């Protein structure tokens, strides 16, 4: 079911101009932090809940490395979605992170693309809420909720407009090119879509559970 | 951060319900995780005054609730009674976990969701007034979640500024009165570093360190999560929560000489207030004198310079520490204090003098002392620069996608504390305030416009792009691989990329596993060198739940760390794995359930390779976790792309498994691109011929086939083995093989002379090469 | 130059795509054939003697004059094409438009149904050393049709078919919610001899029934062990 | 082969915003000739 939801989210972007991109899961420090407008010892590190091996080699907390390498080698326009599994100390989950960099985009276009993404995924007429939040690689940054369960607001994805330093550090002029990005946890979408309440079943791999999605 | 809503509304009262107040904060970027009352709701009970007791060790007593006759309550509360003012339930049952005739119980200190049993009130006993109103128990505790960019919002002053801007009010900032200097016994402060561009110190002598703690300051700190200790630490904690500037008081009798704010000496020892002894580094700022070290600058004080109950003279610190000189040092020693986190995100550098006056006035009110002059150690031009930021109206239009009124842009920025001057026409020069550490570029200011104007006012639009047909070469897609494997009867599994090192060594005892530095458990410590180390537990999971048949396949990554001298030598290759336990087909009336053999499993793997136009050759595999006789290495162009075979029976039995069949293949080889070329078809019939062999048992059938196809020539179209015999009439050590030979000519009918010439050539080669006896059917 | 357009995510519901149907039928060992939409009226009459096929007004030949009421009228000549050229085993599948024209009073009553055809003659699996090649029985063919249906989450009940070109004892009608969506079973052995086809296995399925949308719903799993029981009935074979 | 070529030509467009559209093969004169400003297999008139 995690791969089914992953294919459902990607096909919206796949047949609409975006190309699926993947990368390694064991990353270093630059492509995961220093290239995302994180100076280093910033409070956005949290070395506790991030699996690491040395001091400059760790497991992915998000699929940011593929988006970084795509900007450093390729030149805008860039239209990609980056699925894949990531890791944190709590432990393994998937999340899809799209990236769009063109000659010009805006916060208005990010909100519209995200709204009909949530509407056409869940196949409902959802009530979405845009809250302001913080991410070192976006400004303005936002977090989107949907009125799920019984009138509750549940976070589904974060987004924002790519920070100028993130474009400038990868060789893209932040004055000639604009860009936005987002990131949604796949297990969050899969549970709200299929009505699952314990995501530990996603990786226990009980054949009776998997058969329910066949 | 927790703050009492009543304390917040003394700074700004928006005249709206408490629910909308939190939704305002949440919609301003400061998400409220919880808004609950200080205490849980219960019926109207009043703290009463006890009149008399009746001995009888329980203890019968009489309590006066200020209404009619004093009630008779029997209790066994060992606290001070017979004249005390303690809470007591008149009549009812409303406790969260509870409920002269005995009518009620002398209410205890606990069991009221906010806490010696039966604690009497201090003084000022109300006669009949609800205890929830006397202790302000109906106040709300707002649990704010502040992102690291809003370092100013870590206090009542920071939150009140946010509520005032969204409601278009002006904060009721409490006018602080400065304390004049009566004595002149100040200390000397020298700044040896650059991480403290503003240090303020004041000397106060003869303070009552052992008596105060007002009820209003105790509750304001308790509802923010801070408990009470001494009086000076409570004063410094209150001014921390009120204004945002942390402070600390030292024992003046334990500071010998000039006060130095410097970088710590290499491995300089220091015992902190939590009795923890740490050895610092030349990277962490320290507050020292001319001999020893007193405190880790802005994180935690030392046990030596702490203000104890034997303290008479006190030196008050009120400094601004640069965030880049404090970030990470607290966590380095396993510390997360209120002063450390606020300094890391950014404290308003114009607050030391204001917080010094606040704590001094508070100290003089709650304690006595002679206040000396404030020693100002300030290195200007090193303070946080708040240079003006250019901001055009065309920038906010293109970055937001919609047009916000220029009246709102200037007004919203001004209420947030910015000095915006309309340069020329249509353009602005915005000077950020001193408390905002997140305004530097014009993108920060446009986010402020969207924050104040509203994220619900962001208009909907769609991005435009040029439709260009991207490059694509025909290949075996990942979605088509899942469909093929699913048709073969396998369920997709997703196992953890890290597995147990014991199972990783059980499979391959000569493995060099990539192990985690902070694994979540022992069974999730080593990154899987093979997908089997993480799929076998899932196979055992189902088997431990009455599941005879389980067939998995996973498309993940394995981590090849063998013969690697460093971490960058790691090879993370995507693989397709297959695990099968049980019968090949589900139980039906067609046959009794029986597990697969090597040829049932090979037939499935061959079709997966055939689905991607992959031409392979099989050789015996040497994987330690495989049956040596029934294992195969899958070779493409001589190099291995994977393997298949039976799990080693000794390993198969150690894990309590039935006949298991495992296989792994590199995704790069299976999901390959391909190109097909058309070759002409003959208009003329083919000629079928059979060949029966009697060959040694240790000659592979494939070796015989490629020798027949080689010596056969161009006229030989196809060959395929159609029978193997190993019964009566075959000497032990040999076997009977029967090959079919399809002959084809491109442009004519084959003559019987050519075929017999080819057959005699093939039998002569097979007779001489392998010493075999042949026939020609 | 290049045209421009807005990036709009189109509505899409999870379904069995046509590409995933081909990959399943190809995994089951069938080759995709593409035969003419018109076939011979005589072969169309042989399969169903009560057929009223849509006839072309100017066909190029007599064997390409009747719009196929079933994909067999055009696939069988392709099977006979291979069988006559030293091919013991040929397995086809086509997608797949047939033209229902019976019980129609006008050409606007014509029904053009996209269908999935299956034609298999010879052994199930190619000739190997594991066993002597033998043609499939009914349950080998039903086991392949049951998987194509299961690949689209289609719940199906089987009943005896009464189509003329089918063996009446070994031919099923595939029903969902009581209505038929196709059939499966071997050709009538009399038609096999008239066409020189040995033993053939035919099946046709409406694409709208196979390529249908689906929705998964999660149900809780019991955490305690189940119990297995056996019952042995001695019942009549009817 | 033509199915593979067909799915290759179409995937260039489907991945770029275009959508696949199919329809019946027995057509009328309006949708095949009259609506387009205008040796054919016909049935009736
Ligand atoms: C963005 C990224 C960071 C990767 N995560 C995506 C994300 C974006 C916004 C909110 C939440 C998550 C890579 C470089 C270009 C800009
Ligand atoms: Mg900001």
């Amino acid at each position: 079911p995690v791969t089914q939801v992953q294919e459902r989210i990607c096909q919206f972007f796949t047949k609409a101009g975006f190309t699926v991109a993947t990368g390694p899961e064991v990353e270093d420090d630059y492509h995961n932090f220093e290239a995302l407008n994180i100076p280093g010892h910033h409070p956005a590190r949290a070395m506790h809940d991030t699996f690491y091996f040395d001091a400059n080699h760790l497991l992915r907390t998000h699929t940011s490395g593929v988006q970084i390498r795509t900007m450093e080698t390729s030149q805008p326009p860039i239209r990609i979605v980056c699925p894949g599994r990531v890791y944190r100390c709590d432990p393994m989950f998937h999340q899809i992170e799209g990236l769009y960099v063109a000659e010009n985009t805006s916060f208005a276009e990010l909100k519209g693309l995200l709204i009909n993404l949530l509407n056409e995924f869940f196949e409902k007429d959802l009530k979405v809420r845009f809250r302001p939040s913080y991410f070192p690689f976006t400004e303005p940054s936002a977090e989107v909720d949907i009125m799920d369960e019984r009138g509750r607001w549940l976070e589904v994805l974060g987004c924002g407009m790519v920070h100028p330093n993130v474009l400038r550090a990868a060789g893209i002029d932040p004055d000639k090119y604009k860009g936005f990005a987002f990131g949604l946890g796949v297990e969050r979408f899969a549970m709200l879509r299929y009505g699952i309440n314990d995501l530990r079943m996603f990786y226990q791999n009980d054949v009776r559970f998997l058969r329910q999605f066949a | 951060m927790k703050i009492s809503e009543n304390w917040l509304r003394t700074w700004v009262n928006p005249a709206i319900d408490s629910d909308t107040l939190s939704d305002q904060l949440t919609m301003l970027g400061l998400e409220v995780d919880e808004l609950a009352s200080v205490a849980k709701p219960f019926t109207g009970v009043v703290v009463g005054e006890v009149l008399t007791v009746e001995q009888h060790p329980l203890r019968v007593t009489t309590v006066n609730i200020g209404s009619g006759e004093p009630l008779q309550i029997v209790c066994g509360a060992p606290n001070v009674r017979a004249g005390m003012k303690a809470p007591v339930a008149t009549i009812g049952a409303v406790l969260p976990g509870d409920f002269v005739e005995s009518q009620g119980m002398l209410c205890g200190a606990s069991e009221i969701d906010l806490e010696d049993g039966l604690l009497e009130l201090p003084a000022d006993a109300p006669v009949g007034v609800n205890i929830r109103e006397y202790l302000k128990l109906d106040d709300n505790v707002i649990d704010i979640s502040i992102t690291p960019n809003r370092g100013d919002c870590f206090s009542i002053r920071g939150i009140a500024r946010e509520v005032a801007v969204i409601n278009q009010l002006q904060m009721n900032e409490p006018e602080i009165k400065s304390v004049d200097a009566t004595i002149t016994d100040e200390k000397k402060v020298v700044i040896n570093t650059d991480g403290a561009p503003r240090y303020l110190g004041r000397v106060i002598k003869n303070v009552n360190v052992k008596a105060a703690t007002p009820e209003w300051m105790e509750q304001a700190l308790a509802r923010s999560g801070i408990r009470t200790h001494s009086i000076l630490v409570d004063v410094t904690n209150y001014v921390l929560m009120e204004l945002g500037q942390p402070m600390h008081a030292f024992d003046l009798a334990k500071i010998e000489g000039t006060v130095h704010v410097r970088q710590a000496k290499p491995q300089e020892k220091l015992q902190l207030l939590n009795d923890q002894e740490v050895e610092l580094q030349e990277d962490v700022m320290v507050i020292a004198d001319d001999q020893k070290a007193l405190a880790i600058a802005g994180i935690m004080g030392g046990l030596a310079s702490s203000v104890t109950d034997d303290t008479t003279d006190i030196f008050l610190e009120s400094a601004f520490f640069a965030p880049l000189a404090i970030a990470g040092r607290a966590r380095r020693f396993g510390l997360h204090t209120d002063s450390s986190q606020r300094y890391e995100r950014g404290v308003d550098f114009e607050l030391p003098v204001i917080a010094m006056n606040r704590a001094s006035q508070l100290i003089q009110e709650l304690a006595g002392g002679e206040f000396g002059p404030i020693t100002v150690a300030e290195k200007s031009d090193l303070l946080p620069k708040r240079e003006a930021i250019e901001l055009k109206q065309a920038q906010v239009d293109q970055l937001l996608g919609y047009k916000v009124a220029a009246e709102f842009i200037t007004d919203a920025l001004t209420r947030l504390g910015c000095e915006v001057t309309v340069q020329a026409n249509g353009e602005w020069s915005v000077v950020p305030p001193s408390h905002r550490y997140d305004m530097a570029i014009y993108q920060d200011l446009i986010e402020e416009v969207a924050r104040i104007d509203g994220y619900d006012n962001i208009q909907i639009s769609l991005p435009s792009m040029d439709v260009q047909l991207a490059k694509y070469q025909d290949r075996f897609e990942i979605a088509q691989l899942r469909q093929t494997v699913a048709t073969l009867g396998y369920q997709e599994a997703i196992s953890f990329s890290f597995a147990d090192a014991k199972l990783e060594k059980q499979l391959n005892p000569q493995v060099s596993p990539l192990m985690l530095a902070n694994p979540i458990s022992s069974d999730l410590a080593a990154m899987r060198s093979t997908l089997l180390s993480s799929l076998i537990p899932c196979v055992q999971y189902n088997l431990n739940r009455q599941q005879s048949r389980v067939r998995f396949f996973e498309l993940g990554l394995r981590f090849d760390y063998q013969n690697a001298n460093s971490i960058q030598d790691l090879k993370q290759i995507p693989t397709l794995a297959l695990v099968a336990v049980g019968s090949r087909e589900p139980e039906s009336w067609h046959a009794k359930p029986q597990p697969m053999d090597f040829f049932d499993f090979k037939g499935e793997v061959e079709e997966i390779l055939a689905a991607g136009r992959v031409k392979v050759e099989y050789v015996r595999s040497e994987r330690p976790w495989l049956h040596p006789g029934q294992s195969a290495e899958i070779l493409v162009d001589g190099q291995s792309i994977g393997y298949l075979g039976r799990l080693h029976p000794s390993l198969e039995n150690e894990l309590d498994l039935s006949t298991t069949w495992v296989a792994e293949l590199d995704q790069a080889a299976v999901l390959q691109s391909y190109v097909s070329n058309f070759t002409e078809l003959s208009r003329f019939p083919s000629v079928r011929r059979d060949i029966a062999l009697l060959i040694s048992d240790n000659i592979n059938v494939r070796d015989i086939q490629q020798l027949i196809e080689k010596t056969g020539g161009e006229l030989l179209d196809s060959t395929w083995l159609f029978d193997v015999y190993t019964g009566q009439g075959v000497e032990e050590g040999k076997r009977s093989l029967a090959f079919a030979l399809l002959w084809q000519h491109p442009s004519r009918t084959l003559e019987d002379a050519e075929i017999k010439s080819g057959m005699d050539n093939i039998i002569q080669v097979l007779e001489n090469t392998y010493q075999a006896t042949l026939r020609a059917s």
